[PDB]
């Protein structure tokens, strides 16, 4: 994907509509099993692929 | 005040992943099995690797790590073998380890592909997934460069590392329609349709249904190949039913010692 | 009361229920291929047989999707590797 | 071939007579009597017979060669049997297509006779199961009987597909596609010699699960093969009977006009060129050409919309007495084929002040699928007066229907607040004030009395 | 190589999408 | 480095398509379609092929011997 500061061809509507194409929910929400006893949460979470970094301060 | 009576459907059985529908049985039971398949459901993996000669370009521990989540072909074997911790030998037994080997010298001008085909057993049935499609890249060697090492598998379940793990993974489901209200919709037309939902084209989700429980759980068990993805099952069966059987022992005996 | 009018007739009319409907090839009870070991005169078993991929595609049952990863989105690049042959 | 050797007495193999003409069936059993000719030649020039299209002459001469099956032959029992086994297999295939001067009981007790005759000198051969199994189809029943002596020839010698293919047949008659279809693949991998087109029956089979890509290729080849079966013209005109807006002249003309001229005796063509020219206004020829597509067929399938279109041409034209009776009989040959026939008895029954059994014929029609034209037919024939729920709640749920589509509803809301008169005395009223405003766009006509006078009470 | 085609062979898609300019998410400066 | 052996999130065997994946954009494919062809269904394991970088290749530049 491309992340461009200043680009207007993106915007969120539009990523939007391409991510529900791929049977999705349209906002990046879904729908997630709490782990410890397998129910539903109430909250639909936010969730996806994101670059995190490891920093140097290990403790 | 007793058990429920569970029935069973498979939907979808192949050589990588299995479909099973739960019926009548409770939420608890039914997410328990699934923490069971990832974490405590045992396979055969690396865990002691004896590195001899190492000059590839990666470190030592990249190595002995990379060979650690090689998935070996578990099925035949695991229920026989003791837990390492548990083994009487002073070192390691057929009993209680399978024994690998890799020795890759390059020596030709292209670049060699250190690849599982290169993992020799000593047990025919513990090897690498080969059977019957590349194989897994452990390292690319130079003119010059080599590896010599071996290496034990040992029994273990992904409760400690997540090497152990048989599944790929496990799909999990109940309610697809949304009739329980266990999760609440913004907007619930917002929301794609389940695989599963017995639901047409026209209405989002199924109407609010007060007194209900959950039952038809819904699984996708996917093996890493390290499994038939259908051996996980009954192995996961069989684990938390053999910890419930330690557990009322364990229980039996506090009962009458108090 | 309101005398509404008796359906003696069709008006609407029920053309659109007739012509919809898919009426069963039943031309002969043995689905129009007679049933028999005698009959077959002539044989197409030798090499080189008589045959058409019209016909080929007839041999299998079902084989016959998702088309949008080929999708332009000027907002959408590819992907770069490690070479051995760069500035 | 066409000129073949007959063996004499002295100087064998040097008289040969020539198969292009015609000649009597009545010599041929002399002449290979006075000479003592060996049994190979007999079976020879039978299939030279079938050869020229001709069914009658093979099945005959083969008659009387039971007499002479081992005369001095020195134990020649082998070709004795394959005679006789068509004695006991083509007596079935010829009872299907019988004629308007035998019946099949006629052709089904010599079927019975010489075929335990047949098993004599050899049981249980490549043939003979073919004549028990096929035997279950032309009564009707014992399906799986039939099926189990197909099998049989799978396991001691299966060197034919139509070895194997009778078991789909059977597959189709309980209603099983997949089976069927499974077995119908091996008919096309040898692509054996049949000119039936083999391939008909597995174009028969690509119609169901919707398979309209395969149908059409199966149909194709046929016609390319040979275009003398109408089993593969008569199949696209049934696929293309659904667009009526759209390719008309190709479903009149080249799938309903080409097929009645090169097959008039088709009751199938008949009905569809009946049904075709019902909408274009001419019921001179639907009445005309549906009594000869009935006294000709024999399954309850055809018949039953035989006497349809028969009705539908009477009703149309104020003539219910004649349609009425069609109309019981398009049910009680074949009840279970569509739901045409009950909705015809509905908007039949409404005659002579029957209407209780439109009700009941009528309910019918809701078990396969609802239609926004079927829930008026119960609404006007409703008898529910008061305090009886056991047939208001079918018009609420009727009405609900039209209510909410708008196929020009000019009354559907007045018979909305004639239900809703003891219930919420709200309801009736809303019904009232749409209903008093819908009666003024077709025409300035003023509203009748009727209406006023009840919405003011 | 590939890219290349594929990025002018879709950022043509701005004057090809000619009809509907509507949606809001995005703005823009309008000065004097 | 070097393509990893699982997909971090799943656990999904992803070391031995890696010179799969390349070979199928040896073929005109879209990633799209290469990711599709090998069966990666889910979007963790897919983002091990897309954005794992093979740094192993310019690591093997430098030769000890030869
Ligand atoms: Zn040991
Ligand atoms: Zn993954």
């Amino acid at each position: 994907g491309d992340a461009t500061p200043f680009n207007d061809a993106v915007n969120v509507q539009k990523i939007s509509n391409l991510l529900s194409d791929y049977g999705y929910h349209l906002r990046g929400n879904e729908v997630l099993y709490n782990g410890f006893t397998g129910r539903k949460i109430t909250s639909q979470i936010f969730i996806g692929p994101t670059y995190y970094q490891r920093l140097k301060h290990m403790v | 005040p007793y058990a429920n009576q569970p029935t069973v459907r498979i939907t979808e059985l192949t050589d990588e992943n299995v479909k099973f529908i739960i019926e009548n049985t409770d939420l608890a039971v039914a997410n328990s099995i699934r923490r069971v398949f990832i974490a405590e459901v045992p396979i055969i993996a690396i865990d002691w690797v004896q590195i001899d000669a190492n000059s590839s370009v990666l470190h030592d521990e990249f190595i002995a790590h990379r060979l650690g989540l090689i998935p070996l072909t578990s099925d035949d074997i695991v229920d026989k073998l003791q837990y390492s911790r548990d083994c009487t030998c002073e070192e390691f037994c057929p009993e209680c380890s399978v024994e690998f080997t890799l020795d890759v010298r390059c020596n030709e001008d292209q670049t060699r592909h250190v690849t599982s085909r290169d993992l020799i057993s000593n047990s025919p049935r513990v090897i690498p997934v080969t059977s019957r499609q590349d194989d897994i890249l452990i390292v690319k060697l130079r003119k010059g460069q080599e590896l010599r090492l071996r290496a034990y598998a040992k029994k273990g379940f992904g409760k400690e590392h997540a090497k152990w793990n048989p599944t790929a993974g496990v799909a999990f489901e109940y309610d697809p329609d949304n009739a329980l209200r266990h999760t609440v919709y913004p907007k619930p037309e917002e929301w794609p349709k389940s695989e599963y939902s017995e639901l047409d084209e026209d209405e989002s989700q199924a109407p609010y249904d007060p007194n209900g429980k959950p039952e038809r759980f819904y699984y996708n068990v996917e093996s890493c190949g390290s499994l038939r993805p259908e051996t996980i099952v009954l192995s996961a069966l069989s684990g938390l039913k053999k910890k419930l059987s330690d557990l009322q022992t364990q229980l039996s005996h506090e009962i009458q010692s108090d | 009361t309101y005398p509404f009018d008796q359906n003696r007739f069709v008006q609407y009319k029920a053309t659109s229920l007739e012509k919809q409907h898919k009426h069963d090839l039943l031309t002969e009870p043995d689905l129009g291929v007679t049933i028999d070991l005698i009959n077959p005169d002539t044989y197409r078993i030798d090499p080189n047989v008589l045959l058409d991929p019209a016909d080929e595609k007839l041999l299998e049952e079902e084989i016959q999707r998702s088309q949008q990863h080929a999708k332009v989105v000027p907002w959408m690049r590819k992907t770069e590797y490690i070479s051995t042959e760069f500035n | 071939r066409g000129s073949i050797e007959i063996p004499l007495r002295d100087t064998d193999e040097v008289i040969e007579l020539d198969f292009d003409q015609l000649p009597e069936g009545d010599e041929v059993i002399s002449i290979l009597k006075q000479e003592h000719t060996q049994l190979h030649i007999w079976i020879a020039l039978a299939l030279e017979y079938y050869k020229q299209g001709k069914t009658e002459e093979f099945v005959k001469l083969l008659e009387a060669a039971r007499i002479d099956g081992n005369l001095d032959y020195r134990d020649h029992e082998k070709d004795q049997m394959t005679c006789l086994d068509t004695l006991a297999a083509y007596y079935v295939q010829q009872a299907r297509k019988e004629k308007n001067k035998d019946n099949k009981k006629d052709l089904i007790t010599q079927a019975t006779l010489l075929y335990t005759m047949a098993d004599k000198i050899i049981m249980y051969d490549q043939n003979h199961l073919l004549g028990r199994a096929c035997f279950c189809l032309l009564e009707g029943d014992k399906m799986d009987q039939a099926d189990a002596q197909f099998h049989f020839v799978l396991n001691q010698s299966p060197n034919n597909i139509p070895a194997l293919l009778g078991k789909a047949c059977i597959s189709f008659n309980k209603k099983d596609y997949r089976g069927a279809l499974a077995y119908y693949k091996k008919a096309l991998r040898t692509n054996p010699g049949c000119p039936a087109e083999v391939r008909l029956g597995m174009g028969h089979c690509f119609v169901k699960l919707n398979k309209l890509e395969k149908a059409r290729l199966a149909f194709s080849r046929a016609l390319e093969l040979n275009s003398k079966c109408v089993g593969a013209l008569v199949g696209l005109a049934v696929l293309e009977l659904n667009n009526k807006e759209a390719d008309s002249i190709k479903n009149g003309v080249q799938l309903l006009s080409r097929a009645y001229t090169i097959d008039p005796s088709n009751p199938m063509v008949l009905n569809h060129l009946a049904n075709h020219f019902f909408f274009k206004k001419d019921y001179s020829k639907v009445q005309h050409l549906a009594l000869h597509a009935f006294h000709n067929t024999e399954v309850e399938a055809m018949q039953a919309e035989s006497c349809y279109q028969l009705a539908r041409s009477f009703h149309v034209q104020e003539d219910y007495d004649q349609a009425f009776q069609y109309y019981y009989q398009a049910t009680q040959f074949a009840s279970s084929s569509f739901v045409l026939p009950f909705f015809g008895l509905g908007q039949m029954y409404i005659y002579r002040g029957d209407k209780e059994n439109a009700s009941q014929c009528f309910e019918k029609v809701l078990k396969a699928y609802p239609n926004n034209y079927e829930t008026m037919k119960i609404l006007g024939s409703l008898y529910a007066a008061s305090e009886d729920q056991e047939k208001r709640d079918i018009a609420k749920g009727h009405l609900k229907k039209v209510t909410e589509q708008y196929p020009d509803d000019v009354e559907a809301w007045i018979e909305l607040a004639q239900i809703l008169e003891q219930t919420d005395i709200q309801g009736a009223l809303s019904a009232y004030g749409t209903a008093t405003r819908i009666l003024q766009e077709k025409v300035q006509a003023d509203v009748p009395p009727e209406i006023l006078n009840n919405v003011g009470a | 190589e590939w890219n290349i085609v594929e990025s002018e062979k879709a950022l043509v898609a701005e004057s090809h999408n000619m009809k509907n300019q509507q949606m809001d998410p995005f703005t823009r400066r309008q000065c004097k | 480095m070097i393509i990893p052996v699982r997909c971090f999130t799943c656990g999904k065997i992803v070391g031995n398509k890696w010179e799969a994946y390349l070979g199928l954009l040896q073929a005109e494919y879209t990633e799209g379609d290469a990711l599709d062809a090998l069966g990666l269904k889910r979007y963790c394991c897919r983002r091990m092929l897309l954005a794992h970088v093979d740094l192993i290749e310019k690591l093997l530049n430098y030769a000890p011997l030869e």
